[PDB]
RNA sequence: GUCGCCUCCUAAAGGGUAACGGAGGCGCCCAAAGGUUCCCUCAGCCUGGUUGGUAAUCAGGUGGUGAGUGUAAGUGCACAA
RNA sequence: GCAUGCUACAAUGGCUGGUACAGAGAGUGGCGAGCCUGUGAGGGUGAGCGAAUCUCGGAAAGCCGGUCUCAGUUCGGAUUG
C-alpha cells in the first residue's frame, strides 16, 4: 500500500437489525454499518417467498364455480 | 362477466356434443356456431370449429382455453393494415 | 432503499410514500396504517426502524409488490399473447383491448398521430 | 488491525478439508482458492467529460478501501466518440486480507439488497475456474452515502481462484456461498 | 508533363547502369518523439462479464511477431530500435 | 382527417368529517322505504304507493372544521392486469 493515496479504512461493526452483528473492515467514513437486512435475513435462500407462479387455469375454474 | 352463481353458460348442444364425443373417443372436429358458450375441462383436448360468420374455423382447445369463451378465438373482422 | 425496493421520498406523509410503491393504492396503504397500528400524517423522516420493518413485514405478507406483481402481470399479458384471445390479438397489435372503439383517437394506445399522406381533391 | 478475516478462516477449515475430501486431490497444494477479485467499471461516457470519472473513482474507492487504477484508450473509435488517451475506465485488484474481507462484506451485505434479486447464475465461468459477474446498479453497495452520487453506474466483479476446471470452481464458490439458482 | 532530394523495382545475387519506364514520398515534425537508467511485451483469436454492441474497460486461455515504428518505401528492430 | 361534446391540466383547488337551501318530473313486469348481509356494485327479506298521500330522495355548488403546500403532485384518470 501507498500512503496518502488510499481512503480511511479501519475497523467496523455491522449491525442487520436481524439479529446479526459482525466486525468486518469498511471504509464506512466516522461511523458504522446499519444493514436493512443480511444474507443469513434475506428472504431469498432462508426461503421465505417461494412465489414460483400461479399456474392453475383450471384450478381457477373449478374454484369459482366448483 | 357472467354472475358466478348463474354458473358457466355452456350452449348445451356443445355440451351434449362434448360429452358424446368423450363416451365415443375424443377424436372428432365438432362444428359449431357457437361462439357464446363457454369452455370447460370436460371438453380439453377437443377441436371445435367455431364459426367467425363465415367459416367454421378450427380451434384446438388446451388447458389454458377454459376461462374464455369459444368466440374469443375465432375473430370476425380482417384487417391486414391500410394500405399495403 | 427504504421499503422492499422503493425509497420513500422524505418531507412527505406516511400515507402517501405508501402509496408511492408499487402496488399499493390509497385503500391499501390506508389498510397497511390500520392494520400495523402506525400513525398516517406523520413525515417519513421520523419512522423508527422497528416500526418500518413491521410495515415492511405485513406488505410482504399480505400484498404482492414491486417486481413480483410486474413479473405477474407481465405473465399475464404474455398468457394472453400465448393463447391467441381476442384479447390478446390486441394485445399484439398494440391497440386497445376492452372494446374501445378505435376508428377516431385510441390515442393512447396508438400513440402519436403519424399523420398520412390521403387522396387529393381537384 | 491484525486479525485473520473470517470468510479467511473458513475458507482454510471447512473449505479445504471439505475439497481434499470430495475431489481426492492427491497433492495438498492442488486444492483451489481465491487468488484475486478484480472490481472494473468501463464508464466509456468519459469521452465527454470528465467529471463521470472522478465519481466514478469515488465511487470504487468507497467500495473496495484502494485507489484505482485509471485505463486510457487503447485505441480511439469515432461511433463510441472517445479520443486515443482518454480515460474510459478503471479497474481495482484485491488480494490477500483485502481480497477476503470485501469478498465478505460483499456476500453479506451488497447483492442481499439488490432490487428483486434471485441469485446469480451458475453459468458465467470463464472456463478456467473463475467466475465474472455484473452489477448493473452501485448506490447498493451501502458503504457508500445515498444522496450525493453523481449519477448511477455499474461495475463488473470477477473472482480469480486457483482452480483448474469449471466444476471445481464452481464448488468453491458454492462453499464460500454465492445465491446460486437452477437457470440459465 | 517534367527539372532538386529520398525509398523500391527495372538493375542481369558487389558497386554502378538509361527511357516522356513502373510505384510512392520530401521542402517537415518532436523540449520530447532528444540523453540516460530501470521496467514491460504486442496484434489477432477463444471463453466469461453492468451499461457495452464485431470492436471501449476487466478476467482467464492462447499467441513469438501477422502489432507497433511522428512521416514514403526498403533495410532493420520482440535482445527490442 | 374533420366536426360536436366531456374530463382535465390544479390551491377561486384536491381529499376528508359535519352541516344548510330547490324546482320540475316519474312509478304496478313499476317506484321501493325499513331491517339484515357485503369493502362496494349488490343480494336476502320486504312495507307503502296507480300515488299533493308512498317511493325515486341524496339535491350539488355553498358554509364550517381538519388536511395536502405548488410537487407532473394527495393535480389529471386515460390505459392495462
Ligand atoms: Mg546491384
Ligand atoms: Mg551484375
Ligand atoms: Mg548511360
Ligand atoms: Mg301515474
Ligand atoms: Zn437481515
Amino acid at each position: 500500500m501507498k500512503q496518502g493515496i488510499h481512503p480511511d479504512y479501519r475497523e467496523t461493526t455491522v449491525v442487520c437489525t436481524c439479529g446479526n452483528t459482525f466486525t468486518t473492515r469498511s471504509t464506512s467514513q466516522s461511523g458504522t454499518l446499519n444493514a436493512d437486512v443480511c444474507s443469513k435475513c434475506h428472504p431469498f435462500y432462508t426461503g421465505k417467498q417461494k412465489i414460483l407462479d400461479a399456474g392453475g387455469r383450471v384450478a381457477r375454474f373449478e374454484r369459482r364455480y366448483g | 362477466p357472467r354472475s358466478l352463481k348463474k354458473g358457466p353458460f355452456v350452449d348445451e348442444h356443445l355440451a351434449k356434443k362434448v360429452t358424446a364425443q368423450n363416451e365415443a373417443g375424443t377424436h372428432n372436429v365438432i362444428k359449431t356456431w357457437s361462439r357464446r358458450s363457454m369452455v370447460t375441462p370436460d371438453m380439453i383436448g377437443h377441436t371445435i370449429g367455431v364459426h367467425d360468420g363465415r367459416k367454421h374455423v378450427p380451434v384446438f382447445v388446451t388447458e389454458s382455453m377454459v376461462g374464455h369463451k369459444l368466440g374469443e378465438f375465432a375473430p370476425t373482422r380482417t384487417f391486414k393494415g391500410h394500405v399495403k | 432503499a427504504r421499503l422492499i425496493g422503493v425509497d420513500l421520498p422524505r418531507d412527505k406523509r406516511l400515507e402517501v410514500a405508501l402509496t408511492y410503491i408499487y402496488g399499493i393504492g390509497r385503500t391499501r396503504a390506508t389498510e397497511t396504517l390500520k392494520a400495523t397500528g402506525i400513525s398516517g400524517d406523520l413525515r417519513v423522516h421520523e419512522l423508527t426502524d422497528d416500526q418500518l420493518v413491521a410495515l415492511r413485514d405485513h406488505i410482504e405478507a399480505n400484498y404482492h409488490v414491486e417486481g413480483d406483481l410486474r413479473r405477474e402481470v407481465a405473465a399475464d399479458i404474455r398468457r394472453k399473447i400465448e393463447i391467441g384471445t381476442y384479447q390478446g390479438r390486441r394485445h399484439r397489435s398494440g391497440l386497445p383491448v376492452r372494446g374501445q372503439r378505435t376508428r377516431t383517437n385510441a390515442r393512447t394506445r396508438k400513440g402519436k398521430r403519424k399523420a398520412v399522406a390521403k387522396k387529393k381533391a381537384k | 488491525a491484525h486479525e485473520m478475516p473470517r470468510l479467511k478462516k473458513q475458507y482454510r477449515e471447512q473449505i479445504r478439508a471439505a475439497m481434499q475430501e470430495e475431489f481426492g486431490y492427491r497433492n495438498p497444494m492442488l486444492i483451489p482458492g481465491l487468488e484475486k477479485i478484480v472490481v472494473n467499471m468501463g464508464v466509456g461516457d468519459a469521452a465527454h467529460d470528465s467529471k463521470v470519472m472522478d465519481g466514478a473513482i469515488r465511487d470504487i474507492t468507497a467500495i473496495t478501501g484502494q485507489k484505482p487504477q485509471v485505463t486510457k484508450a487503447r485505441k480511439s473509435i469515432a461511433q463510441f466518440k472517445l479520443r486515443e488517451g482518454q480515460p474510459i475506465g478503471c479497474h481495482v485488484t484485491l488480494r490477500g486480507d483485502r481480497m477476503w474481507e470485501f469478498a465478505d462484506r460483499l456476500l453479506t451485505l451488497a447483492l442481499p439488497r439488490i432490487r428483486d434479486f434471485r441469485g446469480l447464475n451458475s453459468n458465467q465461468f470463464d472456463g478456467k475456474g473463475n467466475y465474472t459477474f455484473g452489477l448493473s446498479e452501485q448506490v447498493m453497495f451501502l458503504e457508500i452515502d445515498q444522496d450525493k452520487i453523481d449519477r448511477i453506474r455499474g461495475m463488473d466483479i470477477t473472482f480469480v481462484t486457483t482452480a483448474q476446471t469449471n466444476e471445481e470452481g464452481k464448488a468453491l464458490l458454492k462453499h464460500l456461498g454465492f445465491p446460486f439458482k437452477a437457470k440459465d
